[PDB]
Order: structure tokens, then C-alpha cells, then sequence
RNA sequence: GCUAAACCUAGCCCCAAACCCCCACCUUACUACCACAACUUAGCCAAACCAUUUACAUAAAGUAUAGGCGAUAGAAAUUGAUGGCGCAAUAGAUAUAGUACCGCAAGGGAAAGACAAGCAUAAUAUAGCAAGGACUAACCCCUAUACCUUCUGCAUAAUGAAUUAACUAGAAAUAACUUUGCAAGGAGAGCCAAAGCUAAGACCCCCGAAACCAGACGAGCUACCUAAGAACAGCUAAAAGAGCACACCCGUCUAUGUAGCAAAAUAGUGGGAAGAUUUAUAGGUAGAGGCGACAAACCUACCGAGCCUGGUGAUAGCUGGUUGUCCAAGAUAGAAUCUUAGUUCAACUUUAAAUUUGCCCACAGAACCAAAUCCCCUUGUAAAUUUAACUGUUAGUCCAAAGAGGAACAGCUCUUUGGACACUAGGAAAAAACCUUGUAGAGAGAGUAAAAAAUGAUCCCAAACAUAUAACUGAACUCCUCACACCCAAUUGGACCAAUCUAUCAUAUAGAAGAACUAAUGUUAGUAUAAGUAACAUGAAAACAUUCUCCUCCGCAUAAGCCUGCGUCAGAUCUGACAAUUAACAGCCCAAUAUCUACAAUCAACCAACAAGUUAUUACCCUCACUGUCAACCCAACCAGGCAUGCUCAUAAGGAAAGGUUAAAAAAAGUAAAAGGAACUCGGCAAAUCUUACCCCGCCUGUUUACCAAAAACAUCACCUCUAGCAUCACCAGUAUUAGAGGCACCGCCUCCUUAAAUAGGCUCCACGAGGGUUCAGCUGUCUCUUACUUUUAACCAGUGAAAUUGACCUGCCCGUGAGGCGGGCAUAACACAGCAAGACGAAGACCCUAUGGAGCUUUAAUUUAUUAAUGCAAAACCUGCAUUAAAAAUUUCGGUUGGGGCGACCUCGGAGCAGAACCCAACCUCCGAGGCUAAGACUUCACCAGUCAAAGCGAAGAUCCAAUAACUUGACCAACGGAACAAGUUACCCUAGGGCAAUCCUAU
């Protein structure tokens, strides 16, 4: 049906700014004690999350750049080697992806 | 645009009235506004109390020494202190006079207390606003300074004296301050703590045994309003009866009741007689 | 446009002025703080008729309370304190029984010694003495 | 709101330029000039109305006759629809018979 | 604090004066270049219909005159002739513009530029028209049935309003009254004058029909037709309006959808699909007309008569509205009327003025055949009559009483006397109508009036009380202190006044006028509510190169349409600049004259048919110019719709059904189902399975109500009837075996069973039917009786974000009154979210009545023959004028009271009971007939018009208008008897304005 009566701003603000409706305060953020930056408990630091992605993304061009096209999943493992990092005694047999600039800190 | 000029005329009239009630102008001396000279204001002040003030001596019981001397720094005579000491010394002793002579039984300390009171700031203030002394008197500061407003107060009342004899200032003085006593009792003026004390020392002065206090009447004993009527009593004769809701506080209103009625200060006394 | 109403917002305020305090929208709409504003004034000239009323039945009341206080029902305070020729009003009675506790009980108990008066005349057969209270003063 | 918030500028009027110091001058030509004009052969104005007053339905009687035969084509069938309207009002309509 | 709110001029309105202004373009307009013509206003509208009729200087004069002598129309002689008490951006022009945009078209036609509502700051706390009395105190207590308009009052009975701002509705004569001048004369020629004249002042609204007539625009949709084109696979069968079935066309049944994807679609199921088929392209028919396989079907979304502009501000006895303050008087006899939805007269009301009796009222008085009434001396009173001048109301409801009708009842129709209501206030519960009470303000004073019970269906309904002296309580009545014009509708009189302009001051005194909005489903702009609700969208991963999953009757091109509409760059979340589509394809054609031009196409050969399908002569020896060329596209307001042809027939081309989540209800689509298999239901609708038999109608294929009917209707071969003997624009380049117009519908023959149970089914005449009815067998979730899963919807998170609706709401239940809101009881801390549909008379379509509304149809309803066709008569072998007869049309109307509206009666006047006793009073209540002249004074049929009696005195014993008339006067109709001069039946296609306590009996004691 249709209304009968238009609603007033008191009936409207008692259902609009009823607590149900309100946006919850979050009691699950903090600080990344080692990297210092904001984060919820049960996910992943954002910054974090992104300056590895960054990485994984460069190495991942350097392998597209290696197999040349489609269709050419190695049938071994892979090592990924930064700059003046000779092939360890484990990594041999295994395909190295060469990068150009200093592993960082957080690559172990 | 509509033509026309009225409407436009009173919508900034009205305008201007409510930007004169929010952000209202930082109020000033009436002697600075317009339709001000002092003459016909002073000698209205005189005529409107049915009083016959010398002019010079009320002249210069309006002017204070900050007066003075602020004049005297601004610009790179006699003071009110003489009238202000005399009147300030002559109603104390004429009020002292007239509570003595309407309350006998009082003791001095009460009396005292009252004309303390009576002669005090915070109703001299008010009596002064109420006469248009603040807007006579020269000083610094507007508004002036309780204490200043005294002191001219007395001032004036010094030179009433000097005019116009004592008993032309004593029905002055019946007619201003007493009657500020209208209403108040005895205990709002007189400013008092444990009770009980002062009835036990005059009670022992006229020599007779601390007063027992008793539990008259009750109801509520154990609820959260209750009601406790506590009488005194001198040998099996009440002189007293109190309530509260704490049996203390029955007991201490007790001791009040017993005392306004050994000091004759009751609410129902004979009162006072200003024809 | 020859003439057209340059001055209709005072004449709305008017009107606004008395519903500020109005609850609604009809506090700042003058098609609605018209009708209510209107039904307002009519309520207040109506409304003194039941202000004496209202203040009467509650004088009778407390006048009622106060005279059962002293076993004495309201009907023979009244009906007896004028048999006194005493042309005390009820307003009065009031502020007597609240403010004056004793001399309200000795009108209760004037009220009841005319009513014993006049309980003893009419057992009585024929005009014996008139009592000692029912003796009406002429003007 | 429907009501101005500054003061409108003023309207200065000269009450002693010539048209207002010397107005009415003139209006008793007829009495003080042995009758030689009349007051109305002053009246400045439209031809069909110096000197004569009516209602509207007669006005635009007037006018017809005086210079309809000079009037635009629109706005002449303007004035006979109006004449027609007139005629059929006060002639038909109203309180009063 | 946002949103906003404010401003000035750009210009315009009315006057005066002056008479105004390179190229291309009628073909397809804006295109360099080859053989016809132009020359009476009908009608809306008045007459309350309608038919003759009806309007387009001053003075004479609204006179002569015309006229259903009604409404209205109306002369002449003669007379004499630069400005603004304007608008200032919703105004003024429509204008910044006849642009944008709407329409195919005629045509329509805008907007704008310089702390109002709504919200936030700040959600709420029992209870209730949201306020008032108040209070120390916001709530709590007591009081309290929203506003406008229409009906007798209306609880909201109904209509209207979300809310703010702006704009939006009383124009004028004939008299009269008031105040001036002058006064037997007034007035600045015309006119009036037995105190009148001259001047001024005062008084007459807004929005809305269906319609009518005239001139333009429309057949790009649809109906039909023309010219020249196109499509129809495969199988079966071979020349057929053949069968099954694609493309294509239509639209049977069901479901979804109902502001939807769509102003008629989607999915399935269906009919046709070599023909009476379907279809692209250009042309034609034009509005009382076209077209029509007749359905009132279609003619650009709305056709029992298109659309646009004009007459037009149509008219509206009908609906709705109608704006500052205050006071005062103020209401229900009646008559006529194509009249009862209205008008006029009277009665009543109001104002001003004159005069003197007015009301009440005893005694007396009013007929022969109960209540009271009439009439006046006094008396209480102060009013009444008369004159001048206007409007408004009029056939009201309830109660007491007496009657008539229906029982002496039906809450019943009507008449009469009185009261009340529509005016205040208090009571009986709420309460217009009973009882009490009126003249109005303030009071925190007082006295009273009326006023209390006795001894069937949601949920009983104030709580209680047998025995302390009878008085008290109780109003706006009355008294008291003060003040006084300060409580009716329609209407009428009066005193004030907001704002604007002008004159003079320079806010006042005057003069003016677009001069005042709580309300017209008002208009324009702003913002709300429903609402952050309904709905919408992006396949997956990634290394942004790529890979994967899945889908399509799709894709590529031409045509038609559109006109730069996802190319680059630069600014943003679309704006500007730059760039482009290259002719061989396609369009744009032709020197003249005569001649010819018999035989089809279908693989064109066999058979077989019917619908019958260019050159010889003369003139010219010139060369490639011009235009289309793009895209994601067009018609549908932006779109699950519409869109011709060629080729690919499942794709070499093209795309993405899921924004993320969870897996509630109700809903939608689909899949599965035990035993039983129509017991469901109106019906086997839907679904699953595939068979049979009959009956009614129609012969068959086909066509139809674009958008509720596809049929038993239309058409159709066959038959029959009627008319017609014949030239160059149709029939027809035809000729009785022909053509046109009708009816019918080949052909032949004539003019008890069924079920267990049953109201159902049971001229011959093959074939056919999405036609109607019935039956066998099967089949199945139709059902007994539901259940599970999947998808969409859904609920939550994130983005974007409507609309109907809305008086205000602080939005309960039960019983009673007449219901959330009144009364009496009960209940009651505030607040989201998802459901449901009992209530908020919850938000299009019907039916009855009315209008002196509209439009029709038929006629043996009235008027006409203007136009046509015959004749007849004059006119010089043909046309002109007059007359008669006919068809064809054209204009026009549909009286009143009523069983239950219809049928049928009556309609004017008169006499008897109602109406007992002056007057008057209804009936479709009760019973019957009729069609000499002059003159004081009076009566009356409740008006007027008519009508009636009459002393004296003088002389003898059913209207008006019209016609014939010298006349003295005269008549029919007007009987619907206050009368249109002459008009009926009907609207199942209708449209607009509106209104809506039972005589006789059933049953129990
Ligand atoms: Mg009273
Ligand atoms: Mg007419
Ligand atoms: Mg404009
Ligand atoms: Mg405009
Ligand atoms: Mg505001
Ligand atoms: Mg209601
Ligand atoms: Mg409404
Ligand atoms: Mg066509
Ligand atoms: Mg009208
Ligand atoms: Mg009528
Ligand atoms: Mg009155
Ligand atoms: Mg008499
Ligand atoms: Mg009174
Ligand atoms: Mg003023
Ligand atoms: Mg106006
Ligand atoms: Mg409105
Ligand atoms: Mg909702
Ligand atoms: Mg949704
Ligand atoms: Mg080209
Ligand atoms: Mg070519
Ligand atoms: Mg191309
Ligand atoms: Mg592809
Ligand atoms: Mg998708
Ligand atoms: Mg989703
Ligand atoms: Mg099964
Ligand atoms: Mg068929
Ligand atoms: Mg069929
Ligand atoms: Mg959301
Ligand atoms: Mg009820
Ligand atoms: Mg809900
Ligand atoms: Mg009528
Ligand atoms: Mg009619
Ligand atoms: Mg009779
Ligand atoms: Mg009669
Ligand atoms: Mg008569
Ligand atoms: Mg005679
Ligand atoms: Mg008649
Ligand atoms: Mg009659
Ligand atoms: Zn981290």
C-alpha cells in the first residue's frame, strides 16, 4: 500500500540514530610492534602486505621474461638469486631468477 | 525587487534589536549616556528620599579617593573618607541602639552578628543598587566594586548626619536597613555552628541543667524519608520542638527553635513598629 | 506588479511568535501554527470559567480535610458557621486550615456547638431559650 | 523570506522643477480669458480620449471609431474581441438587473 | 553550520509625433548550363429549448423605424469638429528566443542573470487533535471530538490540503442617499425644470466541460489500391488455396511482468508456412471524408468520428474557490413557471426618513347544520404604520399535541398550533432537537437553577456501600469590586486600517489602485515523506603480455536510416585540440525521325496446363569530372521490442548469464519422488503421455475486434433475384455466356445406455476446425499430502539511487454511543530488524437519478427543397426563370406528479370531511360536474394577471402577439387550460457536469 501520513523528524531520527543502525567502534586495531604500522589483529599488515606484492611481482615479469611464452611450466623447482648471490651448494639443478637490486632485509 | 521602503526600514530595526540581545554592549556608566547632568540628578536623589541634604556635604560624599586619584593621573578637592567613617561609625551604633532596645534578651554576640549583617556587603550593595548610588558615585571601575558602594553608602548616610541631625538618620536607617530583616530569621543572618553548645552555655548561665533531649514523634523509622520530631525538655517542662530526618538533625533543629525563643526572635514575634 | 504585500513576514511572526514552543512542525509552519495558535487562545479565554471552578472544589477539599481532622464533616462546618453569621469564604477556610491550625479548630468547634444548639431547639417542644450561639444579630 | 535586507537607495525628488512649480497653470484659462479656450483643450494625450471619460466597454468603443481604421492588424482584433467580451458582460452578467 | 536568503538593470507596456524599409536559392529550396496558372463569413453564442431573428467626435437619440412586435436591433435630416499617480527577472513582450526541446506535419513552446521550508549542532521514556489552567518542577494532575467546503446539524458523513516562498479571484448603469455650487432656474450649445439642476462620493468576481463552425496538416503507423522488385530449407508427394516441418508471418492456452526489458513484452505451448501467403521501395485515397473478407475496425500510441490554429475569455440553472481588524441588526407562510439542482413576485430581513398610534386585553359580539380563534374600551408597555433604496433566505431536522395515509406498526408521506436547533453556557454517560439558561470583559469572591433509581454471538463492565440527624455540591443565571460597542448562517449598516504611487510637508493631511491568501486534485520554484527503501551492475587467475571456463538464429556486407557518436593528445570522473572516410564498387545518364516488337517462365527438352507472363537514315571524331566511402550506428523519451536482402548453419565471427557474502520465510523457474492415478477442479487449466469413440455448429483453406472476445461471426466456390442495349479518365480501350447491386451457402434429399451414485453426454451429407460438449485407455505432485535440491528473488556488506502516497499526530485493547482520538473500564519504560495482511471505509472500473448539457440512430416527429431527377409552363436544336411531384439529405426537440423507476391515469374551474367554533392549510387522501351608461366606497382564491359586490346619478322597463376587418370590434388552437407560432421512438457503442415493537404471518410458553 502507500503511506498514510508523512513521518516526522522525531520518528525519523528514533530509527536513524537508533544504536542498531550506528557504526561500531573497533576494538580490534593496533600496531605492527616490529614495523610500526596500523593493523586488525587476524589480518595481514597492509603496508607490509603491499611491499611484498611489489616483489613478488618483479619476480614474477623476470620469470615471464625467462619462459618466453605460454605453456611452459618448469617441470623443477626455482631459486630466486639478488645481485652478488653466487647459486648456493642447494639451489643447484634448480632454475635461478636473476634480480638487480639487494635482497631486502625482510627475504630470508 | 519589491518597492518600497517601510518594510525594509523595520526589518532593520527589528535586525538591530536582536543583535541587541545576542553580543548586548559592554554596559557603562550613566553618567556617560545620553540625557546625563549631574546637578538635577543629585538634587532629585535628595528630594526623592524626603531628605534635606546639604548639597556640598552630599557633593562630596559621592566622590571617592580612587576618584581622585585616577583624575589626578589622567590629567598627563576633598575625598569622602571623614564622612564615610563618621556614618559608618553612627550606624553601627544607632543600629546596635535599635536591635538592643527591640531584643533585649540577645546576647551581644547576636547582636552584634546582626548589625554585622545588616551593614555588610551584600546587603548595602543591594540597597545601594535599589537607590541609585552606582549610578551617582565617581570611581574607576563600572560596575563599582561592592566595597566602594559601601563606603559611599555610608558616606551619604554621614552626610544626612551632619545635615540633618541624628534622628532624621535614624528613621533613615529604620527605613533602608533594618527592614532588610523582613522575613530572614534569626539564623540566616546570625551565621552559627553547633547549637546545641550555645544552648547548653545559656541555658547554664540562667542556671539550670542542660536540657534533655527526647524523641517526641516519629514515622518512617527504617525507610529512606523518614520524619523525627525531637523535643528538649528542663525538667519535665518542653521548651523546644524540632523536626528532620535524621534524629540529629531533629535534635540540632531543636536546639535552634529553643534558642530563637530564649533570644526573642521567633516567627511570630511582635513585628517591628516603623510608624 | 502595481502593489504587492512588502511586509508579509511581520505578519506571519505574529503568529509564529506564539508557538515557538510548540512541539512539531507546527512551531515553524503557519498553515499548521495557525490552527493550533487559534485553538490555543480559544482554550485560554475558556479556561478561566474552570480556573474558579477548579480552585473552588479545591478550597472545598482541603476545607473538607481539615474539618474531618476534627470529627466535623464539611457540610456542617459550612451549614453551621453561617448560622453563626460568620461570612468567612472558603478561600479563606483555606488558608486558615493550612496556615492557622488553632484558629481553624476553634472555628470547627463553633461550627459544632451550633450544630449542638440547633440539635437540642428542635428535640425540644416549642420555643424554649433560644441558645446561647443562635442568637442572630440584626442590621 | 520575501523581505530585503539593505536599505533601498533613495529617491530624491525635486518638488520645485518646472513641471511641478508650475503645475495646474493654465487650469482657468476659461474663466480668466473670456472664454476664448476650454480647460479640456489642455488635456495632453491619446486622440480618442482628450476631454471624455467612461467605462472600458465605451473606451474601446471609442477608440474603434476614432482610429481603428489606423490601428494594427493584431491589435485591432484585440480590440473587437474585447468589444465583443464587454458587451457580452455587461450586458448579460452580474448582480444587478 | 549547510541549504539558502537578499539586490539592480537588461529590457519591455501605453501614448504622441512621423507614412516604413560577392555566390546560391520554386528540381529533393539555398543546386552555374535545354522545347498548366488568380478574380456572400458558417457557426459557438441570446431568446433561459429552437426553427424567423441575435451587435462588429459631441448632439439629435437609444427618437423615428425594424422585430416568433419576444430577445434584441436602429438611422437620417441638422450640429460642430514628446510624455507616464506604467512593469522591474514567477512582472513587463513568449523572448537572453520563436532558440532549446516536443510533433511526421500544420503546429506547440520553455528556463535563466545580480540564515523560508529541509536538515545538523542535539534520537527517545507510560497518556492519547499534542494545547490550556497551571506548578518550585519539562512530563506527571484537571479541561479538551483537527481546519475548509457541501448536506437540516453532521464524531471524518463526504470533498480538498506534504510543506515553504512568489503569483492568484467585485470591472458598470437606472433610481435613491450624503456633501458642495447656483437656485425659478441649473449646465462651458444639444438636457432637465410644478425646487430643481450641475459635480463628486457609493454598488454588480475567478477556475472547469463534452461540444459547434471555419480554414489548414496528416496514409513514413494502420485499411485498401497501384508501379516495379524480393523471399519461401529438408522430407512426403507431383501442377495441389496438398501433409510434416525450418527461415518468415500470426498470437491459441498457461505462467512471468503490471511505473514492467516493453504506454501490450518474455518463456513455453500453438495456427499458417507455393499462397486469398509474406515482404522492402515510391505513389494514391483526407475527416460526415477515406478504407473496411462489418468489429463502429482503422486512419501517427487516447476514433460512435483525427489532429492543429481561429471564432474562444464558447456556454454551463452544474462542481470548486473568493484574500485586513472590530462592532451591530439579522432564519423556514405562499403563487406561477418545459418548473421543483433555477428564476420572478410576495412574506421575512436590513438601512435612511416621515408620522401617530401599534401589541397585550376584559365586557359586548361572530349559524342554521373539544382545545381555542377573531374583534376591541381600559391597563403594562414603546412600538407600529407609511415613504425612499437595495441585496439575501424560501419548499429544513427533532420533540409535545390534534388529524389524514401506512395498524391503532413499521421510527413511515402529509397538514396544523407550539418549542428547540442551525447562537452562548450547565446537566441526562457520550449527546444539534429533552431539562436549566441568554447581551457577552477582569476576580485565586458569594447565592442558586436543572441534575443520583426502585423491586446470543471479541471481553462482565465504574469501584463500593443496608442506618451518625439533611443539609451541602452545582453554570457564561443572579449579587458582589472594577470595565463595557467587544459570542448566529446567507444578507445589510457602521468605525478603523496594513503596504504601494502621486501632490504638499521634507511620518501627516488628501487623492489614487494590478491595494492584503490557513485552503480552487490552483500555477511556478525549493525541500521534504514513502527511503538510504524498490531497483541496477563487473565470468575466473595473472606476470596486464596472457591463459582458462562458458554462451549465441549469431556474425560479416550492402541497403535504409544517423551524421563523427570508445582514433591520438591534453585536461576530468565527460570537456577541448588534433586527426580522418582517397574509385575500379554505388549514384549522377541517353540527339532526332520511322520502323518494328504474335508464341511464356519454370535446368526448358519430353509430356501436361492456366491465373496467359530494338532496329534503317540523319548529327557527333569530344574523355573520367562530380558526389557516397568513418563508428560501438537506425525507429522505440534511456530499452529481453521493430528492422529488407546476400553469405557462414554452427561458426575462422561475436560475446559474458555470478559487485562480495549467507543459504531464513513468502514468491518465481526447473529437476526428483513411495502407494494411489483425476478422488483436484467450473473444466484433466498445468504437467506427463500418447490412443479411441461420438455429438452440436460451421461445408473446406482464409479474415476480424493493433492493446481483454479468432468464434457458432465475415469471406468463400455453388445457386437464385434485381437493374442495364452501351465509348476515348473508373466499370472499360469491356458489350447479356457481359457489367453493377443484393440474398443464401458446394454438391445429393424438397420448396433406455453411460457412473457406486448423472440437473451433464447419446433434410442424411465425406473432408477440415488452437470452435463448443461428452467418453475409453494411458499418463502424470492436479490431488489424497506434501517433501528435497538447484537458479533468480531474498537477508547482510559496499557503490548509485526512484515513485505512487502524506491535514497534523506524542498513532493501544474491550464495551456503549453515534471510533486509535467521544464516554466508562483495562493496559502502558524507549528503540531498531525481518515477516504477516485483521483494521487504517487502506491506496481504477462499474450501477441508479438529474441537466429545458452534448452527440447520435430510426422514423408514419416538425419544418424545408436550397442541391439533384423527372415532368409542366415562358425564354433564345441547349441553357435560363417559375411551379408541381419524388428521392436524397439538411436543422431541430424529447413537458409534469408517479408501483419499486416502468404500465396506466390525470394536468383548468367548481361543491362536500380532513380544516368540529373569524381567515388560511396538503394530498396519486376521502365522493361528483362544467367549458344599458356612469360612480362614492369596498371584498379576493395568501404575489401579480385576472375575479367579485355596490349606494347615489343619468337613461329604459383561457392572457399577449397576429391576421379579416372602415367599423361596432372577431375567432379556432393555446385543455401540457399563466399559453414555445409549427418538433416523436430510442441509445447494450454513448460522451461531459453532477447527486447517490408487522395489519397477514414464522416459532416457543
Ligand atoms: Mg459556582
Ligand atoms: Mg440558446
Ligand atoms: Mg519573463
Ligand atoms: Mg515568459
Ligand atoms: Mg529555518
Ligand atoms: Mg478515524
Ligand atoms: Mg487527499
Ligand atoms: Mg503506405
Ligand atoms: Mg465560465
Ligand atoms: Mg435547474
Ligand atoms: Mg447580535
Ligand atoms: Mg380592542
Ligand atoms: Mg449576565
Ligand atoms: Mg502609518
Ligand atoms: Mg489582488
Ligand atoms: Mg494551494
Ligand atoms: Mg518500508
Ligand atoms: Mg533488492
Ligand atoms: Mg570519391
Ligand atoms: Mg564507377
Ligand atoms: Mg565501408
Ligand atoms: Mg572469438
Ligand atoms: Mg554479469
Ligand atoms: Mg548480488
Ligand atoms: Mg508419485
Ligand atoms: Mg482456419
Ligand atoms: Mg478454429
Ligand atoms: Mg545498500
Ligand atoms: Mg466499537
Ligand atoms: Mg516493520
Ligand atoms: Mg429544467
Ligand atoms: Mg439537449
Ligand atoms: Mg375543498
Ligand atoms: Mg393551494
Ligand atoms: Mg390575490
Ligand atoms: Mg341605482
Ligand atoms: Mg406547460
Ligand atoms: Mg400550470
Ligand atoms: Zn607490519
Amino acid at each position: 500500500a502507500a503511506p498514510k501520513n508523512r513521518r516526522t523528524i522525531e520518528v525519523n531520527r528514533c530509527r536513524r540514530r537508533n544504536p542498531q543502525k550506528l557504526i561500531k567502534v573497533k576494538n580490534n586495531i593496533d600496531v605492527c610492534p616490529e614495523c610500526g604500522h596500523l593493523k586488525q589483529k587476524h589480518v595481514l599488515c597492509a603496508y607490509c602486505y603491499e611491499k611484498v606484492c611489489k616483489e613478488t611481482a618483479e619476480i614474477r615479469r623476470q620469470i615471464g621474461k625467462q619462459e618466453g611464452g605460454p605453456f611452459k611450466a618448469p617441470t623443477i623447482e626455482t631459486v630466486v638469486l639478488y645481485t652478488g648471490e653466487t647459486p648456493s651448494e642447494q639451489d643447484q639443478g634448480k632454475r635461478i631468477i636473476e634480480r638487480d637490486r639487494k635482497r631486502p632485509s625482510w627475504f630470508t | 525587487v519589491k518597492k518600497g521602503f517601510r518594510a525594509a526600514f523595520r526589518f532593520q530595526k527589528e535586525l538591530e534589536r536582536q543583535r541587541l540581545l545576542r553580543c548586548p554592549p559592554p554596559p557603562v556608566r550613566r553618567s556617560e549616556k545620553p540625557n546625563w547632568d549631574y546637578h538635577a540628578e543629585i538634587q532629585a536623589f535628595g528630594h526623592r528620599l524626603q531628605e534635606n541634604f546639604s548639597l556640598d556635604l552630599l557633593k562630596t560624599a559621592f566622590v571617592n579617593s580612587c576618584y581622585i586619584k585616577s583624575e589626578e593621573a589622567k590629567r598627563q578637592l576633598k575625598s569622602n573618607q571623614e564622612l564615610s567613617e563618621q556614618g559608618t561609625s553612627f550606624s553601627q551604633t544607632c543600629l546596635t541602639q535599635f536591635l538592643e532596645d527591640e531584643y533585649p534578651d540577645m546576647p551581644t554576640e547576636g547582636i552584634k552578628n546582626l548589625v554585622d549583617f545588616l551593614t555588610g556587603e551584600e546587603v548595602v550593595c543591594h540597597v545601594a543598587r535599589n537607590l541609585a548610588v552606582e549610578q551617582l558615585t565617581l570611581s574607576e571601575e563600572f560596575p563599582v566594586p561592592p566595597a566602594v558602594l559601601q563606603q559611599t553608602f555610608f558616606a551619604v548616610i554621614g552626610a544626612l548626619l551632619q545635615s540633618s541631625g541624628p534622628e532624621r538618620t535614624a528613621l533613615f536607617i529604620r527605613d533602608f536597613l533594618i527592614t532588610q530583616m523582613t522575613g530572614k530569621e534569626l539564623f540566616e543572618m546570625w551565621k552559627i555552628i553547633n547549637p546545641m553548645g550555645l544552648l547548653v552555655e545559656e541555658l547554664k548561665k540562667r542556671n539550670v541543667s542542660a536540657p534533655e533531649s527526647r524523641l517526641t514523634r516519629q514515622s518512617g523509622g527504617t525507610t529512606a524519608l523518614p520524619l523525627y520530631f525531637v523535643g528538649l525538655y528542663c525538667d519535665k517542662k518542653l521548651i523546644a520542638e524540632g523536626p528532620g530526618e535524621t534524629v540529629l538533625v531533629a535534635e540540632e533543629e531543636a536546639a535552634r527553635v529553643a534558642l530563637r525563643k530564649l533570644y526573642g526572635f521567633t516567627e511570630n514575634r511582635r513585628p517591628w513598629n516603623y510608624s | 506588479l502595481r502593489n504587492r504585500v512588502t511586509d508579509r513576514y511581520f505578519r506571519i511572526q505574529e503568529v509564529l511568535k506564539h508557538a515557538r514552543h510548540f512541539r512539531g512542525r507546527k512551531n515553524r509552519c503557519y498553515r499548521l501554527a495557525v490552527r493550533t495558535v487559534i485553538r490555543a487562545f480559544v482554550k485560554c479565554t475558556k479556561a478561566r470559567y474552570l480556573k474558579k471552578k477548579n480552585m473552588r472544589t479545591l478550597w472545598i477539599n482541603r476545607i473538607t480535610a481539615a474539618s474531618q481532622e476534627h470529627g466535623l464533616k464539611y457540610p456542617a462546618l459550612i451549614g453551621n458557621l453561617v448560622k453563626c453569621q460568620v461570612e468567612l469564604n472558603r478561600k479563606v477556610l483555606a488558608d486558615l486550615a493550612i496556615y492557622e491550625p488553632k484558629t481553624f479548630k476553634s472555628l470547627a468547634a463553633l461550627a459544632s456547638r451550633r450544630r449542638h444548639e440547633g440539635f437540642a431547639a428542635a428535640l425540644g417542644d416549642g420555643k424554649e431559650p433560644e441558645g446561647i450561639f443562635s442568637r442572630v444579630v440584626q442590621y | 523570506i520575501g523581505i530585503r535586507l539593505t536599505l533601498p537607495p533613495p529617491k530624491v525628488v525635486d518638488r520645485w522643477n518646472e513641471k511641478r512649480a508650475m503645475f495646474g497653470v493654465y487650469d482657468n484659462i476659461g474663466i480668466l480669458g473670456n472664454f476664448e479656450k476650454h480647460p479640456k483643450e489642455l488635456i495632453r494625450g491619446p486622440i480618442w480620449l482628450r476631454g471624455w471619460k467612461g467605462n472600458e466597454l465605451q473606451r474601446c468603443i471609442r477608440k474603434r471609431k476614432m482610429v481603428g481604421s489606423r490601428m494594427f492588424a493584431d491589435d485591432l482584433h484585440n480590440l473587437n474581441k474585447r468589444i465583443r467580451y464587454l458587451y457580452k458582460h455587461f450586458n448579460r452578467h452580474g448582480k444587478f438587473r
